[PDB]
């Protein structure tokens, strides 16, 4: 596999988003994997709805603003025909009626599949072969709201407790040594300021921190 | 697991 | 117009350039501008040769790595009848001989038409009906290479006397006003390790901030 | 003003 893998240079992913005060990372990380998919099929990056599945996916299984699963966004793409762009359908951070209308739709997806649990060799075989993935880590701890820079590494972080969804871009390393100061490539949904970019460079091969490799996943378009 | 808020 | 506009969200916009050593700006932004102008009228986001517009521009008054206009680039597309795409006429930052071939060419235009001089709002109604437009900056000085994050403003900036040519993908604003905190979405040729993943945010309606509507334009295709 | 180019 390569060294390192950055699917933001290959134009697969969309500007950095802001869920804003509204439990919808699931939404931004479901719509995150879906634009890449969706881009490697047609040539065209074109930004998904995250109001259209906070306010659509609860028979799904989804809560909302009240939180929801990247798997169960993917199930409800597949269920409802479609997924609207975020041009038609704009975000606005707060739980709404559902406005989904077929003829705004610009994404389509069969099912999911799910990366190994646990697995980060897995997860860095997807992410070189697929484009970005969706996947879950433990973002309960001070040191990640206040991150700006290097690689992420939190002492208390769990790889079992999550409560945040995330989109793994790539992956790579610090240094001339392609082993070590190793991290994944992370696309955060707290706007461009947060993480000084709006990206965390989550450290990679050091037991699956936070996280990251647990409840990983992509859309099959 | 827990929502992915 | 449109409350906020952003190109890159569209599918019009490539991944982030890095001109490095080579003050070939200009080139960056009218490929930024001729790309979107193609994607809009085929459908097609094909990266384009910066290196076809330094070694073979230096007729329409172009001076390569030592600067040059994004007037005179669309110029030269149209008298050259074509422009090579970045796969097919790669970038080296150095100025070379100009091996432009006409098998290669995935763009040409017709021309180009000028914004307004000096006029947001006039560049507002091109950004918002046209897509991403070419515009000179005064991009001189340390406040914009550790640019990382907010709106930016530098009181020493300059609306008349421009040294970077970069390209407005779209414009928006902070908070819930639509008619304050106001910027211009701004793709730069830095790479995406420079700013917000390659791009800034820079002040709007705040009197023509850094000269951004003072010299800006679109190629006609 | 003056006539820079654009770097
Ligand atoms: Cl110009």
């Amino acid at each position: 596999l390569p060294k390192s893998v950055d699917w933001r240079k290959k134009g697969y992913v969309t500007p950095v988003k802001n869920q804003k005060q509204c439990g919808s990372a699931w939404a931004f990380s479901a719509t995150g994997a879906l634009e890449g998919q969706m881009f490697r099929k047609t040539g065209k990056l074109v930004s998904l709805s995250e109001q259209n599945l906070v306010d659509c996916s609860r028979p799904q299984g989804n809560q909302g603003c009240n939180g929801g699963f990247m798997a169960r966004a993917f199930q409800y793409v597949k269920e409802n025909g479609g997924l609207d762009s975020e041009e038609s359908y704009p975000y606005v951070a707060v739980d709404e009626i559902c406005k989904y209308r077929p003829e705004n739709s610009v994404a389509q997806d069969t099912g999911f599949t799910v990366v190994a649990p646990g697995k980060e060799k897995a997860l860095m075989k997807a992410v070189a072969t697929v484009g970005p993935i969706s996947v879950a880590m433990d973002a309960g701890h001070s040191s990640f709201q206040f991150y700006k820079s290097g690689i992420y590494f939190e002492p208390d972080c769990s790889s079992k407790n999550l409560d945040h969804g995330v989109l793994v871009v790539g992956y790579g390393f610090e240094g001339a040594n392609s082993q070590n100061s190793k991290y994944w490539l992370v696309k955060n949904s707290w706007g461009p300021e947060w993480g000084s970019n709006g990206y965390v460079k989550i450290a990679k091969d050091k037991n699956n921190h936070c996280g990251i490799a647990t409840a990983a996943s992509y859309p099959n378009v | 697991c827990k929502k992915k808020k």
